[PDB]
Parts: structure tokens; C-alpha cells; sequence
């Protein structure tokens, strides 16, 4: 029941079929380097923040951004186009309005137009097979929450720091390859440890914590370890980049 | 919109093709059309086998959805009422409810709720396996959960109610309960299940409790005494009016009834 | 008028083009997946092939 926690088992399984391939950048994409996906997806990020999406929109769009890399060679002038169109179906699967066509463009700078974002969805969605209710990392993270002993105060904020460490992690090119478990399972034990602000005081032990964390989501230790350590090492990366 | 269906003579895959158009002339697809089919798409990630599988799904620039869908010729009516004159098997009785309750605890555990079982919905190859269709995509009173009667909420404890109906018809084979409005259906339940306590009814709901006369509740046996005495407490735990109280899918599969002895 | 997220990313967008190749990537697959079946979606009504359609 909860102890055999047969929900955590179909998620595992459900998060094998929305899984991008590691490698299009040598592979499918010719004219799109990797430095640009950091570039429309900082912009994809700025656009959430300031229209207030809700929290999965952005990481939701960023899966089908690399999924349809992973399928269709995307032309430069073409990728913003494709990244605004992400972020319009993404709204439609999490957000109870989702944003308008108009705002998308508008957020362009008006360099594509809206009959162009609703004919670049029937591509996007159909090269997807309509394979929309991608596992995301937040459906872990709440999972993960549900099961630790932690004043709902103390959960509020590991949730906060968690989801934050998420979109970080959908910029990174490194992070292409990991499951949502693991970018969710890193971010919660990055989040424990409290953005070195104070020391931890937590109900469970960051140690049986990280320990169940990886026996659920079937790995080593020290490989959740190192994908906290990658995290963080991006935390740090984010904040050097953003003062310049 | 015609429903088209194909055979595969070089692998006996057998296909129905359901066209649905849909209106968008400003936002794209619409919001309930991109969720739905997407829900469909999550389900078969996992090809569970007691429920039909979805194959592909054909757009078409004014937009037309085309879902191409596994097809099975058989309904659980047709299956029933070619059963042999007794009626069915013990056996066979246990094996078709534990596909039923499989299938269900698979939808239930991805968040789909069918809300309208009935023999008609429940598919039975020719093998003997039941796969679940008609759900997740948008009459007889016969099957509806009393929450649902009463226009109350309905969750996923409404399927187990049609769950515990179609279980006794399987061994009737004529439905439970026939009712020919809400109230009156609820009052063939009264009349098995006894009416319900006080604090046991729902509050914001359409019809109060002094709208059926005290009633006891009469024995299981009284209706289904063909059936053994555990399949009998398995048949109430169904039959079980509280939402919160009735049997889930998952646990009747554990309940020593369905408890395959070999 | 415009925030700071408003913003080209890549350069300008040839639209004339754009649509082209974008009803050719949409029609590549409403006739792959017309050929997968043999049952021309867009006018909706069987081909002949591997699926020998009937009807309700």
C-alpha cells in the first residue's frame, strides 16, 4: 500500500516515455549549438517568471523543446519560435488560463506571428504523438514531501528552494540526460541543506534522507550526491552570471 | 465523423478509428482536448492488458482529431448472454472480475474515473480477456453510484458501485437494480441495502432522507444466492453506500474470493 | 510598451518561407500517418491496404 508505494512505481515507469536523447546536438541539430538552448531557455524562463506561471510550465516546456530537437532539425531564426510555442502548450496542461498567443509574440518582440505559433503546435504536439503529461519534477518533489516527516512550514520552503533549483537545472545542457526523479531528488536534498543560510535541523536526518531518496529512485548514494553537487555547482554559476 | 473499423489479416490487429472535430479558431487546440488525449497517451506508456490500448492520433488542419483505437467486437452483455444456459462458471466469474478490477485499479491509479460502467463498456476478446473502453474523452440509471443519484460528488467510489452491480449480474443475468428515475433507483437499493443512518448521508445533495420510508436491509442472498458465502461479503463491500467506506478496486483483488487456488 | 523579456532572440524570421515549410512538415506526417493506416485522414474515408476498413 504505502509501503510498497505502488504510485512511486508507475511514475519511474511513465518518466521512460518523455525522455529527450542526450546527444542531438552532434546528432539531428545542425545549425542549433548548445549555447543557444541556454540562451532561449533563460529567455523562456524570464517570460514565466513575469507572466507568474505557474511552476511547471517552464521545465514542461523545456522537456518538449528537447524532445522535438531530438526529432526535427530546427533552423536559428526558427528556435524562439519553437520555444515560444512550448511554453504555449505547457500553459494549457498546468495553468487554469493559459497565456494568450498575442502575449507569446508580444514577448518575441513581436517577431513571430500568432497564426504561426498555432500552426507551429500542430507540429510541435503531432511530432510529439500528443505524449503531452510528461512526469514532471514537481510530481516528485511532492511525492518526496508527502513521505518526509517535516513541519509543513519546514515543507514550504524545501519546496520553494527545490523548484528553483529545477529551472536552473532545465538550462543546463548537462541536466538533458537525468530523469525528473533525479533532478527532483537532487534539488530537495540541495534544498535541505538550506542554501548554507544555517545549519540543517531537520526531523529526518539529511543522511537517511538522501539514503531513501536513493533507494526509491534506484541509485547509488554517491550518484545523488554528485547530481546535488552538479546543482549547486550551478547555483553558483547562475549567481556569477547574473551580476555579470 | 463516421466510426470506421479494420482487421489486419497479417497480424489479426483489429483497429477502430473514432474522429472527433473540434472548434479552435483562436487559442489552437483547445485546453480539454489537448488534456485528454494526452491523458489517453500517458496510459498506454504502461500497455495495461484490461484496457483498450490507443494506437495513434491523426490531426488535420476547421481541426479534426482522429484517435485510431484498439477494437474488440465482443461487449460483456453479448459474452454474458451467450454464456452456457446454467450461466457462467464459478471460475470463469472469478477470472472475469479479477481482469475487471485490474483494469479499474489501473485507471483509478492514473486518475480516470468511468463514471458510466456498464456491460455495454466492458469489451471481452475472444480469448476471455476484458479490456475497459469509454472513459477519459469529453441513459440507463441501472449502474450509477448512489453519490451519483443524488448529484453529489462522485470521485473514483462510483465505479466500484457498477463494479458490485455488474459482479451480481454476472451470476443474475438480469441487472440488479432497474429503476426508471433517480429516486426511484435509489429506492431498489433501499430495498436490498437497507436505508442508510443518519450521519451516513451526504449533506449538500438533491433529495433529503425522509424522501424514502425506513427500510431494513434484506439478505445478500435474498438476490444473489447462487454465489458462495465469501463472494456474497465481497458483493456488499461493493454494495457498500458510503463512498468512504466502500471497497476499493485494489483491495477486492485481495479479498480471498478472487484468491486464484492453483 | 514593451518589458525586458520582450525580445528577438536570433534575428529576423523569413514568415513567407516559414509558412511553407510549415504546412510541408504538417502534411509529411498527414500523409505518413495516411499511409500507416491507408485511411486518408484529412478527407476522412478509407484507401486499400494491410487494414481492410468496414464501417459501424
Amino acid at each position: 500500500n504505502l509501503l510498497n508505494d505502488r504510485v512511486l512505481r508507475a511514475m519511474l515507469k511513465a518518466e521512460e516515455t518523455c525522455a529527450p536523447s542526450v546527444s542531438y546536438f552532434k546528432c539531428v541539430q545542425k545549425e542549433v549549438l548548445p549555447s543557444m538552448r541556454k540562451i532561449v531557455a533563460t529567455w523562456m524562463l524570464e517570460v514565466c517568471e513575469e507572466q507568474k506561471c505557474e511552476e511547471e510550465v517552464f521545465p514542461l516546456a523545456m522537456n518538449y523543446l528537447d524532445r522535438f530537437l531530438s526529432l526535427e532539425p530546427v533552423k536559428k531564426s526558427r528556435l524562439q519560435l519553437l520555444g515560444a510555442t512550448c511554453m504555449f502548450v505547457a500553459s494549457k496542461m498546468k495553468e487554469t488560463i493559459p497565456l494568450t498567443a498575442e502575449k507569446l509574440c508580444i514577448y518575441t518582440d513581436n517577431s513571430i506571428r500568432p497564426e504561426e505559433l498555432l500552426q507551429m503546435e500542430l507540429l510541435l504536439v503531432n511530432k510529439l504523438k500528443w505524449n503531452l503529461a510528461a512526469m514532471t519534477p514537481h510530481d516528485f518533489i511532492e511525492h518526496f514531501l508527502s513521505k518526509m516527516p517535516e513541519a509543513e512550514e519546514n515543507k514550504q520552503i524545501i519546496r520553494k528552494h527545490a523548484q528553483t533549483f529545477v529551472a536552473l537545472c532545465a538550462t543546463d545542457v548537462k541536466f538533458i540526460s537525468n530523469p525528473p526523479s533525479m533532478v527532483a531528488a537532487g534539488s530537495v536534498v540541495a534544498a535541505v541543506q538550506g542554501l548554507n543560510l544555517r545549519s540543517p535541523n531537520n526531523f529526518l536526518s539529511y543522511y537517511r534522507l538522501t539514503r531513501f531518496l536513493s533507494r526509491v529512485i534506484k541509485c547509488d548514494p554517491d550518484c545523488l550526491r554528485a547530481c546535488q553537487e552538479q546543482i549547486e555547482a550551478l547555483l553558483e554559476s547562475s549567481l556569477r552570471q547574473a551580476q555579470q | 465523423g463516421t466510426v470506421y473499423k479494420a482487421r489486419d489479416p497479417h497480424s489479426g490487429h483489429f483497429v477502430a478509428l473514432k474522429s472527433v472535430r473540434v472548434p479552435n479558431g483562436e487559442e489552437g487546440l483547445p485546453i480539454s482536448t489537448v488534456r485528454e488525449v494526452a491523458l489517453l497517451r500517458r496510459l498506454e506508456a504502461f500497455e495495461h492488458p484490461n484496457v483498450v490500448r490507443l494506437m495513434d492520433v491523426c490531426a488535420t488542419s476547421e481541426i479534426k482529431v482522429t484517435l485510431v483505437f484498439e477494437h474488440v467486437d465482443q461487449d460483456l452483455r453479448t459474452y454474458l448472454d451467450k454464456a452456457p444456459p446454467p450461466g457462467l462458471p464459478a471460475e470463469t466469474i472469478k477470472d472475469l472480475m479479477r481482469q475487471f478490477l485490474r483494469g479499474l485499479d489501473f485507471l483509478h491509479a492514473n486518475c480516470i474515473v468511468h463514471r458510466d460502467l456498464k456491460p455495454e463498456n466492458i469489451l471481452v476478446t475472444s480469448g476471455g480477456t476484458v479490456k475497459l473502453a469509454d472513459f477519459g474523452l469529453a441513459v440507463t440509471l441501472w449502474y450509477r453510484a448512489p453519490e451519483v443519484l443524488l448529484q453529489s460528488t462522485y470521485a473514483t467510489p462510483v465505479d466500484m458501485w457498477s463494479v458490485g452491480c455488474i459482479f451480481a449480474e454476472m451470476f443474475r443475468r438480469k441487472p440488479l437494480f432497474c429503476g426508471n428515475s433517480e429516486a426511484d433507483q435509489l429506492g431498489k437499493i433501499f430495498d436490498l441495502i437497507g436505508l442508510p443512518p443518519e450521519d451516513d448521508w451526504p449533506r449538500d445533495v438533491s433529495l433529503p432522507r425522509g424522501a424514502f420510508p425506513p427500510r431494513g436491509p434484506r439478505p445478500v442472498q435474498s438476490v444473489v444466492p447462487e454465489m458462495e458465502e465469501s463472494g456474497a461479503q465481497l458483493l456488499l463491500e461493493m454494495l457498500t453506500f458510503n463512498p468512504h467506506k466502500r471497497i476499493s478496486a485494489f483491495r477486492a483483488l485481495q479479498h480471498s474470493y478472487l484468491h486464484k487456488d492453483e | 510598451f514593451k518589458p525586458s523579456a520582450c525580445r528577438n532572440l536570433f534575428g529576423p524570421v523569413d514568415h513567407e518561407e516559414l509558412t511553407r515549410d510549415l504546412e510541408k512538415h504538417c502534411r509529411d506526417m498527414e500523409e505518413a500517418s495516411q499511409r500507416k493506416w491507408n485511411f486518408d485522414f484529412q478527407n476522412h474515408k478509407p484507401l486499400e491496404g494491410k487494414y481492410e476498413w468496414q464501417e459501424v
